[PDB]
RNA sequence: UCUCUUACUUUUAACCAGUGAAAUUGACCUGCCCGUGAAGAGGCGGGCAUAACACAGCAAGACGAGAAGACCCUAUGGAGCUUUAAUUUAUUAAUGCAAACACCUGCAUUAAAAAUUUCGGUUGGGGCG
RNA sequence: ACUGAACUCCUCACACCCAAUUGGACCAAUCUAUCACCCUAUAGAAGAACUAAUGUUAGUAUAAGUAACAUGAAAACAUUCU
RNA sequence: GCUAAACCUAGCCCCAAACCCCACCUUACUACCAGACAACCUUAGCCAAACCAUUUACAUAAAGUAUAGGCGAUAGAAAUUGAUGGCGCAAUAGAUAUAGUACCGCAAGGGAAAGAUGAAAAACCAAGCAUAAUAUAGCAAGGACUAACCCCUAUACCUUCUGCAUAAUGAAUUAACUAGAAAUAACUUUGCAAGGAGAGCCAAAGCUAAGACCCCCGAAACCAGACGAGCUACCUAAGAACAGCUAAAAGAGCACACCCGUCUAUGUAGCAAAAUAGUGGGAAGAUUUAUAGGUAGAGGCGACAAACCUACCGAGCCUGGUGAUAGCUGGUUGUCCAAGAUAGAAUCUUAGUUCAACUUUAAAUUUGCCCACAGAACCCUCUAAAUCCCCUU
């Protein structure tokens, strides 16, 4: 009889509350008898790095610069990176330079993202 | 009647009033006898010549006759040779 | 509005209604009094006591053609065409004071109106004008703006 | 409030904004175009004008059209601009009587056609008018071709009229193979009815229809900035070489 | 016919009203 | 709402002349928003109207009532402020001149009957006020003896006049 | 009146929203009978009679009579020694402190109506004395009105403006019965 | 008690603003500029009664007439309806028949 | 059960304390008898009675509360049902004729099923006559 | 003989006692245009006036402090007892 | 002196202008597996015709004309012509809106209420009562009186009616809200005038403009489209329960649980919108019952009780047509004056209406009332009060 209440598993009979979760991803699937069987590489592995020798504490001296926030651009990014290179080799296949002409074939594919943030 | 019509907020005429009597400029309707053309057989001839006749109407009638048909049917018509035409005004009445 | 009943409901019959006796306004035969009364020609009297007038009072000069439009721009006459007025007629009356002499085309005439214009030495033609040249003749300058 | 525009003009004006615009002129032309359909289940007015005979007066005369009802079997069909007439009538043909719901259908019959320009046969569920036109016209080709959209009404119709322009348009080889001499007479005899390919691939198609075409047409998939930016370091360094 | 008028019940606000 | 009882105890007279008697003190207390019936607090406030301070309060601290308690609470606490704030020099030289409960503001609650219908409950609310006046509380009226019950009959005898001439 | 158009609107009982269901049965609850709870009867309901969408009262008087208000209100001024002829609005500057000063001195009234004969042609002097001011208001001759006449109390006119309101107001006596809208060419009609 | 305690801010208003000074203005435009321009024509509002009166019922009919098909759909229902009972309310109620 | 009712316990009840509704309510300074009257009076006329208020019972009256009487009549107000009431066969089922070469379509006829609507007035209340 | 009307006279003044219906003279308040400026005037308008619809909403009465409702006992408030 | 009173702006109304990260169709807001299944089809009815059955509306001018129409209620063209805010609301108003929220309903769906200080809070008035219960007698007042009462006079109001104090209706009371819309034709007042009017229209003093007359609430109903078989009727799937004793494979007996509801009492605004206590029928079966699914209103289902289908089923409920309609009932709000109660006819009509009669208003004119003779029938032997007519007055 409530309808503004969210529907959650903790309401409904026992197949319902069974069926309905809380928005974990799952990590393997179900066979016969019910046995859950896991799968180690849809587990999310945590690429913690090291950070004996950090220097880069959470918080910034207030004594530091000011300076003008500048958004990261496409055409900042290829000036900074590919421009150099292009002006070399054109004073002396775009892949050599750096341009992949299909995400395909790479672990990291940045459309459609298949990596983890 | 309609007293405004859906389409123009007009007033409207009863049409039954122009099929069955002619209005006189001067305000007077003027009517046929009812039965006149039923079982003349058995009608004398007088009450025949009677019944032959046009016929004007009461002031109560002919007030309803106005407010039944519109301003349009009481306008001054020229007609080329209309046989009541001398019949649209008055003479030599008083009051 | 009285006292119950439909008048003071606001619920009378109809206009007409006798309270179920057939109706004075239907119990009359039909007879034709008014067929065909949209299309009978009408034709607007113009009296030769009107013309003399008009003319007298010059807003009609006869020193040139009279015709439907001089009498209209004179305003001796008012033609609606679309109350189905097919023009002007001539009538006798002011015959026997009639002294004008004029050329006037009219649409009818009466015997009695064309003798006292050719009596005084004038001229009277009997024109036709079906509805659409008449509306133009009796208003040219609006016709004129249509661009026609 | 009121709306800045009628609502009756709400289609043209979608029509003018959005991927609709981009259609091609002639398309949406065909589509605004609204032509009376050949009257079928009436009989037109001789003339304009009419005596009629109650006052012995001239009156102007409208043909009104009865509406059609055109199940969607029919577009499935060739059906000669007939369809079911969904009305009502007086018992026993007197007004004073009680008016009843009427529905007349037309009397279907499947045949098999043959096309000379898409040279296959088709079963086509057909009527009697429609047979009668394809004998006037003298063969399912020449009815297709010379039939308009509002008179043909089936959108099968329609889109064998599309194959049938789109052949003529292209003088297609694939009509009778090794029969050249065949293929030209069958062009030269429906010659008159070819326009451009580009005309003849919209001929027939709905709106939906017509803007999935733009849309596959249309659809490229993002140049990669890298390209762009690469076209674009190349040209000013181009330039700074020459000056 | 058995006649029945159901109850009507007033609205909860009115009477759930606080200081 | 209405506060005008607090109020009354922030007059301020002008200074007495030395010729003049002494005003009494005033002294005016309230109690809002008590949870009892303002008809059933009247009982108490005419049973302790127009008595002694002390007289009030012991009649009150063996009268059975709920309202009994709260208005000896609210005599009392007139009774410390008129000696510490209203220069009152005797605690029982004080008697009730006034009291009278009021109407509070009350609550609207629902009652639920035998076939679906209702009535509407009123969680009471009642306001009780005192004034306090310094001095030995008035002598009560006495009853007008037979002499002066016949004096006043006389009296009524004299006043007659001949009604309705010159 | 006639410009008057009043945008006064109120629900009747079919545009109240809601109010479709009957309330409650005829008979046996014992109350008033009710037929929907927006009836004017209800709080919150509809309104029997109120105002009905945007009314115009726009009725327009013969111009004739128009015309011959007109010359009343002229004719009122000038026998209440309100009424100013002058040879030009020009003046010597554009301060609104002179024309003040100026009707001041005149014993004009509180308020003055100038009348100039065409718009476009107002002196600049006259044009800056009187944008500054309320009581002196400035107007073309083809603005003429009799509320104006009789809001101001002294009406100032210029030669030229009386010449023209003159033929225009004496032309509507003599004129003939229209044939056609006067904005239709005419003989003798500029 | 349905009378204010207290009175009501004072209400100034200004006799010789603008809209005052110059109402009225150009009234006569018809008469005074050759009959160039109607003075119904300065009348701004609804574009369904400009220089046009008429009973609550006239004035439905034009507006549906004139503005129906720009209407909104609740609007257009609601002034249908008005139309349907002003026309049975003015054609079979009243006193007088 | 009753002749024929009595005794006791509990609940209820009354009193004290707390909390606290409901229908109802024109205003009431709210008596009895007779007569009157809209045809059964607390209120009118003639008499009689008459300090003031509480509390507990009672049910003769306030034509008591309750449900705009379900009985009866009326309404050119409804609806349900039945027909051998009037009007229809739109719809199905058959046939016959066309159309096409059994089905489908059109037109008729017959049934089945239904659909819409009505059920006058006067009347010594209505009905019957 | 007298008493006895709103009949009549007397002094003064007079439009100032019939339901439905009809004619007329005024008019409260509101807004607008001009006035006015301790409450107004001349006009134009209209959601323009409530002792009554088992009227609607809200407040508070009457019935009524009435009908109804609740907490087994003692105690150290451990606990025990019925 | 308490309840309380007030308040001004939150907003809204009408116009103009202008066109407007992740999750989620499975049990929505659910990361992640073989589909195939796909939309189109006349509105009806209320209502009017006083029933109802054909029928009944959904710029200007031509024109409410031609036409249509149980030729009647009513419906109704075209040719042709030319086309910048508020004498709005201001918390019962204005949007329902502080919100489609709270709350109510299974669902469709229905649907509220209200807030007020100040520049800064980092500063006297409704009802109801109390003050202050009451004194013989009486529509609660009036005449009065020295005097409140005592004296004398006085049968609340509204509606309805022949007639109401009526023991006929409504009303506890205060506050707020709550109900006469308009054409024809006339009348009054202007303007112009044989012409008037800002095309059209009217005109034999007319035309143009203005002023001034036409209510509110209430059915059972009808139709369309949605929503409903978590209750109940029946059914489908797969489950569960039935002690003990007698008898023996039983629609067997006694009898628990369980189902039902025979009779009595209580209750009747109740514990309960159908209950309690006792009593009673069945209780291994045509039984009872948990879960999920199905049949939907022109219908379903029914061991027919016109049963049951979400508490009110002769046919559900919600929304909409819809402000349905009602000759019927009720209501219909400032002051004052004046005139004002009249025969009948027709009518599916006698609860109404139209025409007469009466009545009201304005205007024109001259006779109006009362009434002297004379006069108005025989049938019929006699045979009334009178009447009609009617100069004078
Ligand atoms: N009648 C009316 N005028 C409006 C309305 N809204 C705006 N206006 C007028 O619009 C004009 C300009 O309004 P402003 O707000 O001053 O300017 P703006 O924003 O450029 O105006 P818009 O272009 O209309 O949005 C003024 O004359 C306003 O009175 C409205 O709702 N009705
Ligand atoms: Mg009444
Ligand atoms: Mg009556
Ligand atoms: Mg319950
Ligand atoms: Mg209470
Ligand atoms: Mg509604
Ligand atoms: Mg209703
Ligand atoms: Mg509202
Ligand atoms: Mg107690
Ligand atoms: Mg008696
Ligand atoms: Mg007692
Ligand atoms: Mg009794
Ligand atoms: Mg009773
Ligand atoms: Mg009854
Ligand atoms: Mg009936
Ligand atoms: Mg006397
Ligand atoms: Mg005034
Ligand atoms: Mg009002
Ligand atoms: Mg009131
Ligand atoms: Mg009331
Ligand atoms: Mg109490
Ligand atoms: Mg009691
Ligand atoms: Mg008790
Ligand atoms: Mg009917
Ligand atoms: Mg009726
Ligand atoms: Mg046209
Ligand atoms: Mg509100
Ligand atoms: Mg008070
Ligand atoms: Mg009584
Ligand atoms: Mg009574
Ligand atoms: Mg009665
Ligand atoms: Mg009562
Ligand atoms: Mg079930
Ligand atoms: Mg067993
Ligand atoms: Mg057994
Ligand atoms: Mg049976
Ligand atoms: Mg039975
Ligand atoms: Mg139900
Ligand atoms: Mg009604
Ligand atoms: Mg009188
Ligand atoms: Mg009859």
């Amino acid at each position: 009889a409530d309808r503004m209440s969210k529907w959650t598993s903790k309401r409904g009979p026992r197949s319902f509350r069974g069926r309905k979760g809380r928005g974990a991803k799952g990590i393997g699937f179900l066979t016969s008898g019910w046995r859950f069987v896991q799968i180690k590489e849809m587990v999310p592995e945590f690429v913690v790095p090291d950070l004996t020798g950090f220097k880069l504490k959470p918080y910034v001296s207030y004594l530091a610069p000011e300076s003008e926030e500048t958004p990261l651009t496409a055409a900042q990014l290829f000036s900074e990176a590919v421009a150099p290179a292009i002006e070399k080799d054109f004073k002396d296949n775009l892949e050599k330079y750096g341009f992949e002409p299909t995400q395909e074939g790479k672990l990291f594919q940045l459309y459609p993202r298949n990596f983890l943030r | 009647l309609t007293y405004f019509s859906a389409r123009k907020g007009k007033r409207k005429t009863v049409k039954a009033v122009i099929d069955r009597f002619l209005r006189l400029h001067c305000g007077l309707w003027v009517r046929r006898k009812a039965g006149y053309k039923k079982k003349l057989w058995k009608k004398t001839p007088a009450r025949k010549k009677r019944l032959r006749e046009f016929v004007f109407c009461n002031k109560t009638q002919s007030k309803l006759l106005d407010k039944m048909t519109t301003s349009f049917w009481k306008r001054r018509n020229w007609y080329v040779d209309d046989p009541y035409q001398k019949y649209h005004d008055r003479t030599n009445l008083k009051v | 509005r009285g006292h119950k009943g439909e008048r003071q409901r606001g619920t009378r019959p109809r206009l007409g209604f006798e309270g179920g006796q057939t109706p004075f306004y239907i119990r009359i035969p039909k007879y034709g009094f008014n067929e065909g009364h949209s299309f009978r020609r009408q034709y607007k009297p113009l009296s030769l006591n009107r013309l003399q007038y008009l003319i007298d009072l010059g807003r009609v000069d006869p020193s040139q053609p009279i015709d439907l439009t001089q009498l209209v721009n004179g305003r001796g006459v008012t033609i609606q065409p679309l109350k189905r007025d097919y023009g002007v007629q001539l009538v006798e009356e002011g015959a026997d004071t009639f002294t004008a002499k004029v050329n006037i085309e009219v649409q009818l005439a009466s015997e009695l109106a064309i003798a006292a214009i050719e009596k005084n030495g004038g001229v009277v033609t009997t024109a036709f004008y079906d509805p659409r040249s008449l509306d133009i003749v009796c208003k040219p300058v609006p016709f004129f703006l249509r661009g026609q | 409030p009121l709306h800045k525009y009628p609502v009756w003009l709400w289609k043209r004006l979608q029509l003018r904004e959005g991927i609709c615009s981009r259609l091609p002129g002639h398309y949406l032309r065909s589509l605004e175009e609204e032509r009376t359909p050949t009257p079928v289940h009436y009989r037109p007015h001789g003339a304009k004008f009419k005596i009629n005979p109650k006052n012995g007066q001239r009156e102007r005369v409208e043909d009104v059209p009865i509406p059609i009802y055109f199940p969607p079997e029919s577009q499935r069909g060739l059906w000669g601009g007939e369809g079911w007439i969904l009305g009502q009538i007086y018992a026993n043909n007197d007004k004073l009587s009680k008016r009843l719901k009427k529905v007349w259908k037309p009397q279907l019959f499947e045949r098999e056609f043959y096309s000379e320009i898409l040279d296959k046969k088709f079963t086509v569920t057909v009527t009697m008018r429609t047979l009668d036109l394809i004998d006037e016209a003298y063969g399912l080709d020449f009815y297709i071709l010379k039939t308009p959209k509002e008179d043909l009404c089936s959108k099968f119709g329609m889109d064998l009229k599309r194959g049938m322009l789109l052949r003529l348009a292209r003088q297609d080889p694939q009509l009778h193979p090794e029969d050249p001499e065949r293929r030209a007479a069958i062009y030269d005899k429906y010659k008159e009815f070819a326009i451009p390919e580009e005309e003849a691939e919209w001929v027939g198609l709905t709106l939906e229809e017509a803007i999935e075409k733009q849309r596959l047409l249309e659809e490229k998939d993002p140049v990669p900035l890298f390209k762009i930016y690469v076209a674009e370091l190349i040209q000013q360094l181009q330039q700074q070489a020459l000056s | 016919k058995k006649r029945f008028t159901p109850p009507i019940y007033q609205p909860k606000f009115k009477t759930e009203k606080e200081f | 709402i209405s506060r005008k009882w607090e109020k009354k105890n922030k007059i301020v007279y002008p200074p007495q002349l030395p010729g003049e008697p002494r005003r009494p003190a005033e002294i005016y207390h309230c109690r809002r928003q008590i949870k009892y019936s303002k008809d059933k607090m009247w009982y108490l406030a005419k049973l302790i109207r127009g008595m002694s301070i002390d007289q009030a309060l012991a009649q009150l601290e063996f009268n059975d009532k709920k309202g009994a308690k709260i208005i000896k609470e609210v005599l009392l606490e007139a009774q410390d402020m008129a000696v510490r704030d209203h220069n009152v020099e005797f605690r029982s030289n004080l008697y009730i001149a006034e009291s009278t409960s009021g109407r509070g503001q009350c609550l609207k609650r629902i009652r639920y009957h035998g076939r679906g219908r209702f009535g509407i409950m009123e969680k009471v609310y009642c306001h009780y006020f005192v004034k306090l006046v310094e001095g030995p509380p008035p002598p009560p009226e006495p009853p007008k003896t037979a002499v002066a019950h016949a004096k006043e009959y006389i009296q009524q005898l004299r006043s007659r006049t001949i009604v309705h001439t010159l | 009146n006639f410009k008057r158009i009043s945008y006064a609107k109120t629900k009747t009982r079919a545009e109240v929203r809601g109010g479709g269901r009957k309330p409650w049965p005829q008979k046996g609850t014992g109350r008033a009978r009710h037929g929907s709870i927006r009836s004017p009867l209800w709080r919150g309901g509809g309104v029997a009679h109120g105002p009905r969408g945007p009314t115009s009262y726009y009725y327009m008087l013969p111009m004739k009579v128009r015309a011959l208000g007109l010359k009343v209100a002229l004719t009122v001024k000038l026998a209440q020694d309100d009424l100013h002829i002058m040879d030009s609005l020009e003046l010597p500057t554009g301060d609104p402190q002179y024309l003040t000063e100026l009707a001041h001195y005149r014993r004009w009234g509180d308020s003055v109506l100038l009348v100039d004969l065409t718009h476009e042609e107002m002196p600049q002097s006259i044009v800056e004395a009187t944008s500054r001011l309320k009581t002196f208001n400035l107007i073309p001759a083809v603005g003429l009105n009799v509320h104006s006449m009789l809001k101001h109390q002294t009406l100032v006119l210029t030669l030229p403006t009386v010449a023209f309101l003159e033929d225009k107001l004496l032309w509507q006596d003599s004129r003939y019965r229209p044939l056609y809208p006067f904005s239709l060419p005419y003989s003798d009609f500029p | 008690i349905g009378i204010r305690l207290t009175l009501p801010p004072p209400k100034v208003v200004d006799r010789w603003n603008e809209k005052r000074a110059m109402f009225g203005v150009y009234d006569n435009i018809g008469i005074l500029g050759n009959f160039e321009k109607h003075p119904k024509e300065l009348i701004r509002g609804p574009i369904w009664l400009r220089g046009w009166k008429g009973n609550e019922l006239q004035r439905c009919i034009r507006k549906r007439k004139m503005v129906g098909s720009r209407m909104f759909a609740d609007d257009l229902h609601n002034l249908n309806k008005r139309i349907r009972y002003l026309y049975k309310h003015f054609n079979r109620h009243g006193k007088f028949r």
